[PDB]
RNA sequence: CAUACC
RNA sequence: AUAA
RNA sequence: GCGGUGAAUACGUUCCCGGGCCUUGUACACACCGCCCGUCACGCCAUGGGAGCGGGCUCUACCCGAAGUCGCCGGGAGCCUACGGGCAGGCGCCGAGGGUAGGGCCCGUGACUGGGGCGAAGUCGUAACAAGGUAGCUGUACCGGAAGGUGCGGCUGGAUCACUUUCU
RNA sequence: UGUGGACCCGCCCCUUGGGGUGUGUCCAAAGGGCUUUGCCCGCUUCCGGAUGGGCCCGCGUCCCAUCAGCUAGUUGGUGGGGUAAUGGCCCACCAAGGCGACGACGGGUAGCCGGUCUGAGAGGAUGGCCGGCCACAGGGGCACUGAGACACGGGCCCCACUCCUACGGGAGGCAGCAGUUAGGAAUCUUCCGCAAUGGGCGCAAGCCUGACGGAGCGACGCCGCUUGGAGGAAGAAGCCCUUCGGGGUGUAAACUCCUGAACCCGGGACGAAACCCCCGACGAGGGGACUGACGGUACCGGGGUAAUAGCGCCGGCCAACUCCGUGCCAGCAGCCGCGGUAAUACGGAGGGCGCGAGCGUUACCCGGAUUCACUGGGCGUAAAGGGCGUGUAGGCGGCCUGGGGCGUCCCAUGUGAAAGACCACGGCUCAACCGUGGGGGAGCGUGGGAUACGCUCAGGCUAGACGGUGGGAGAGGGUGGUGGAAUUCCCGGAGUAGCGGUGAAAUGCGCAGAUACCGGGAGGAACGCCGAUGGCGAAGGCAGCCACCUGGUCCACCCGUGACGCUGAGGCGCGAAAGCGUGGGGAGCAAACCGGAUUAGAUACCCGGGUAGUCCACGCCCUAAACGAUGCGCGCUAGGUCUCUGGGUCUCCUGGGGGCCGAAGCUAACGCGUUAAGCGCGCCGCCUGGGGAGUACGGCCGCAAGGCUGAAACUCAAAGGAAUUGACGGGGGCCCGCACAAGCGGUGGAGCAUGU
């Protein structure tokens, strides 16, 4: 524009929603599990998906995903979430932390441990 | 209506330019005048003079180009090349002579216009103005 | 090729 | 019908 | 594989099937047995409207009004006095807050209800892309399970022109 | 008592209530200690200093205009009250003012700053440690006492909550240090000491300081340091791979020697010299004594053990590949994407890469993002030119001269605290950390100067703009009038068996005589040829002919005015079609509708009917593919050719307008190219990935239908433009083939053979 008309109006700055209303900002948010279920993909994918519906201390109903082959989550384990999309079951913005709360870490992993979340297998 | 005339002319010179006339009118004040003085005395054209047509007073232009050159497309180096207005209406550009723009690495010039009169950006640096940065020139 | 329904 |  | 006997017909290129070259259009590229549209069914999600309930903030008028300063009185109507005056007390303005009436705004909740967006392989047709087989798109108006159709006018971002002919 | 000060009135200087001066009036005090006639500490009044404050002003300080009007102590006056002091701070009376698009009023959010993070910078984000200011002390008010408070550990009252209660009544206030509990993803010891520094009172000795100096917990952060160092096979074992030869882990290990974190013993701090006391004088100066929380710590000396390694990753981006398991499952995934039986992408293993007392994850800020572009973007087709005008504010503005000096530039000077940031030299063994010094600094204040450009004031100019005179072309607009062709209907004539319509038909019309044909009439609507390669208009749009009314325009003369100019948020007007209201009209056409066909169906295309509507007047509606999908103005930058309309010396020259081709140049390309999409300047409008959505909400407008303005949640990795090569078309053109056609013999039926 002119500059007269960026004088009279200016340059509008950019607001950027966040993609995780995990509110507080917070790195992480407890919940409880109001349903553990299991839910097809999209696009090429197929498979049946792990997620929980979880009710927030944030005051908030979200439904999260439960990474890792095994779990132990039921429709009344208190669990804790932490963000990050499933890119493909949409509307699955959050993650579950696996090794807090009710959420069992995974057995008998030995690679990526500490996601997952499992001690150290321990011997000499 | 003509509303920067100085661009005008400025303009004027880089039309003609570019397609290697010979020379090219302005018409013409004291300030365009000023400008072409400098132009002229730091190599940009060849100079320029009073002519006069249809009884109203111009400044001819008198321009200046590379020599012939080689392969295909054989249209000589530019000498001005490149000429562009800083200060314009309703932008202008004044700086202190701590701000006096390094054009090109002094390659090229800077006409500014300060109350010592018109002169080029080493001439007020090494003179101590500044005033309204009227146009790069390389 | 591997699948899904009538 | 669906995926390559 | 081999010899013996030994024909008919071909105007023509309009139709049917394939193929070559040039050109045009294209939303096709696993290339028209392509692509794609909308209703509908199943499922997950956020959401508009909403009678009525619960809560907060604010404004206007009227009324009650603590504390406290300030003002008036302070009296044979209490205390002190050097008679000048002080104090106690009393009234009044203001005044936190409260109440009655009306209004404006903000959040929760909610019977009922409208559409939305997503989710390999459910249903109906086939609107669009090739002149998409009635050029398309468009403002508006009416009509129809659905894409849509028709009127009127506009645009080219239409191939250029001889009964309907869906899907892969 | 009156040094002196305060108050009224007068006078001088000063210029706001500052400083003198005269009369009048008013206003002072406190004692205590001794080494006891002199010192120490106090008290009183006045003047000055220092330090700390109050108040006022210029400029700067987030988002929403889907918050455009706001204000009655409101705005000013006079006189009062009040205060340390100005002031509608408060009060009476008087005037009717004050504020707002330069964003008032309302709403939303927030303590502000030095700084901090990021960034090449401009910028963006932030205000946590520390330092400065402000505000608050359960919530709301209020004053008292004081130099100072409207007072966190002071007072009163109202409210809410906990506690005591003999039922009337009382008591509390951690957002001081610790600590408990609750909420939360999450945040410390009910520690030591007044030794240092600082504060309060005291003459002092001292006392009081949860200020503070220290220790404690937490890898939470930075910095430093260890888990060893040199030798050691042509290369153990195990695990891995294999072309069955081998290759890998790998000098790694074992093992040889060497230092010696941990740990033990001994010495053991700096921080502390003042207050006090003595000589001198209670001064300067000299002498003396006391004091350590941290802490038996830091540090120094001797003794001395081979003595923690994790986590992430290895499809591309992105350093690092091999087996097994799995089979669109189980799973991974920041994005693209991996997995459907040979997975370097999933799970394990060997190996490898990267960091390492850490390594990853999630969250948030800047960056890359010139992706809100001032630096540093765009709008013909990708998102974006307002439907078009007229014009308000505002922005911008030709040539010459003079004044001023607002902008702009320059010199000097004041301010820019410390911390932090930059550089040096230093202190802890280094660093982290800290000390000393130097350097820079935006911005504002003052004094002096410059005057080109911008501004303003005063003159001048004619080249921009307008005017005058003469001449022109036009479907530009409004009103009245009028012309012929056709369709339909009505009357008459003649004439008889159909007409119509389609791919084929039917519905339909026709013996009450239609269709065709002739003559007469009524009407409604639209104007053939001329006619486009045309013209006019700001756009929408405008075409029979005549007249009147009226708008824009172009040329020649170079006559007049003298910068009067451009653009233009709001406003106001105009605005195809459809649609609405009130009357009128109604030939043809025709949504809806009623029928006939077609079809698998056919709520369609085809056919026969047909209402609104199409027409008029008046009033609304305000939209569009309202398109050149290209805002308006001006200047500049080869030419050729066709055309419309002026002028001139009329083979041609010179204007205005409409096309085509093309120089330079531009463009992603297509294209544009003196009718720019080139080169430039002024101004307006608009864009910021797709969907949700031109939706919801709010406002405004409308009789309505709706229009204008116009989001968010949620959701995706695309959505797009141009071009390229194909393939394709129920697109074109050209052309073949026993492809059809023209022929002659077959199969399909029968019985059987053979294959399925
Ligand atoms: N998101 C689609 C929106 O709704 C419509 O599309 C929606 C429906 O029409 C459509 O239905 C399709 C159906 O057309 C098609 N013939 C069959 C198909 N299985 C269906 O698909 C749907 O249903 C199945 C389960 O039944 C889901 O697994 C699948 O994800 C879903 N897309 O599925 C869509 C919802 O995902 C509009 N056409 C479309 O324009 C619009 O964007
Ligand atoms: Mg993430
Ligand atoms: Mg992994
Ligand atoms: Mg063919
Ligand atoms: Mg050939
Ligand atoms: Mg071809
Ligand atoms: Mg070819
Ligand atoms: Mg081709
Ligand atoms: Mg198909
Ligand atoms: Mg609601
Ligand atoms: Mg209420
Ligand atoms: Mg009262
Ligand atoms: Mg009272
Ligand atoms: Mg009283
Ligand atoms: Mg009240
Ligand atoms: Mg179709
Ligand atoms: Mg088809
Ligand atoms: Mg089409
Ligand atoms: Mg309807
Ligand atoms: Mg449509
Ligand atoms: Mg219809
Ligand atoms: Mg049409
Ligand atoms: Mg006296
Ligand atoms: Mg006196
Ligand atoms: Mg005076
Ligand atoms: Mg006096
Ligand atoms: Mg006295
Ligand atoms: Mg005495
Ligand atoms: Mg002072
Ligand atoms: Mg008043
Ligand atoms: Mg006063
Ligand atoms: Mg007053
Ligand atoms: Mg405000
Ligand atoms: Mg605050
Ligand atoms: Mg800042
Ligand atoms: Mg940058
Ligand atoms: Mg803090
Ligand atoms: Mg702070
Ligand atoms: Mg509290
Ligand atoms: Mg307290
Ligand atoms: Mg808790
Ligand atoms: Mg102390
Ligand atoms: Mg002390
Ligand atoms: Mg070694
Ligand atoms: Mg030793
Ligand atoms: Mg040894
Ligand atoms: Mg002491
Ligand atoms: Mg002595
Ligand atoms: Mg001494
Ligand atoms: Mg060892
Ligand atoms: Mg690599
Ligand atoms: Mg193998
Ligand atoms: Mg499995
Ligand atoms: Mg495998
Ligand atoms: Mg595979
Ligand atoms: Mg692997
Ligand atoms: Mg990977
Ligand atoms: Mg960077
Ligand atoms: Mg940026
Ligand atoms: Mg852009
Ligand atoms: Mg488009
Ligand atoms: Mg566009
Ligand atoms: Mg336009
Ligand atoms: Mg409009
Ligand atoms: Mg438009
Ligand atoms: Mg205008
Ligand atoms: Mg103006
Ligand atoms: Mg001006
Ligand atoms: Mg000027
Ligand atoms: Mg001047
Ligand atoms: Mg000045
Ligand atoms: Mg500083
Ligand atoms: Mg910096
Ligand atoms: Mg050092
Ligand atoms: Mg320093
Ligand atoms: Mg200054
Ligand atoms: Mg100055
Ligand atoms: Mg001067
Ligand atoms: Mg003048
Ligand atoms: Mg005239
Ligand atoms: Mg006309
Ligand atoms: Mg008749
Ligand atoms: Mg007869
Ligand atoms: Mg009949
Ligand atoms: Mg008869
Ligand atoms: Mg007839
Ligand atoms: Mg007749
Ligand atoms: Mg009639
Ligand atoms: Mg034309
Ligand atoms: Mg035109
Ligand atoms: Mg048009
Ligand atoms: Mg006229
Ligand atoms: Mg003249
Ligand atoms: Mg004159
Ligand atoms: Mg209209
Ligand atoms: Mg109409
Ligand atoms: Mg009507
Ligand atoms: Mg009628
Ligand atoms: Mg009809
Ligand atoms: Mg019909
Ligand atoms: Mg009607
Ligand atoms: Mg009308
Ligand atoms: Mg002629
Ligand atoms: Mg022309
Ligand atoms: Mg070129
Ligand atoms: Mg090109
Ligand atoms: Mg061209
Ligand atoms: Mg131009
Ligand atoms: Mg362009
Ligand atoms: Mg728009
Ligand atoms: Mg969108
Ligand atoms: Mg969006
Ligand atoms: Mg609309
Ligand atoms: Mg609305
Ligand atoms: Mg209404
Ligand atoms: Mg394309
Ligand atoms: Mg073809
Ligand atoms: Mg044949
Ligand atoms: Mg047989």
């Amino acid at each position: 524009p002119t500059i007269n008309q960026l004088v009279r109006k200016g340059r509008e700055k950019v607001r950027k929603k966040s993609k995780v209303p995990a509110l507080k900002g917070a790195p992480f948010r407890r919940g409880v599990c109001t349903v553990v279920r299991t839910v097809t993909p999209k696009k090429p994918n197929s498979a049946l998906r792990k997620v929980a519906k979880v009710r927030l201390t944030s005051g908030y109903e979200v439904t999260a995903y439960i990474p890792g082959e095994g779990h132990n989550l039921q429709e009344h384990s208190v669990v804790l979430i932490r963000g990050g999309r499933v890119k493909d079951l949409p509307g699955v913005r959050y993650h579950i932390v696996r090794g807090v709360y009710d959420a069992a870490g995974v057995k008998d992993r030995k690679k990526s441990r500490s996601k997952y979340g499992t001690k150290k297998p321990k011997e000499a | 209506m003509l509303t920067d005339p100085i661009a005008d002319m400025l303009t004027r010179i880089r039309n003609a330019t570019r397609v290697y006339k010979e020379s090219t009118d302005v018409p013409a004040s004291r300030f365009k005048e000023e400008i072409l003085r400098i132009l002229a005395r730091e190599g940009f054209i060849k100079g320029y003079e009073r002519v006069d047509v249809d009884g109203k007073p111009y400044l001819r232009v008198y321009l200046k180009y590379g020599p012939r050159r080689q392969g295909p497309d054989p249209r000589p180096e530019q000498v001005i090349h490149h000429i562009r207005r800083i200060s314009k209406p309703g932008r202008r550009v004044y700086v202190g002579v701590k701000e006096i723009p390094r054009v090109r690495r002094g390659l090229g010039i800077a006409i500014l216009s300060t109350s010592k009169g018109v002169l080029t950006d080493r001439e007020a640096r090494k003179l101590g103005v500044g005033g309204e940065l009227i146009c790069e020139v390389w």
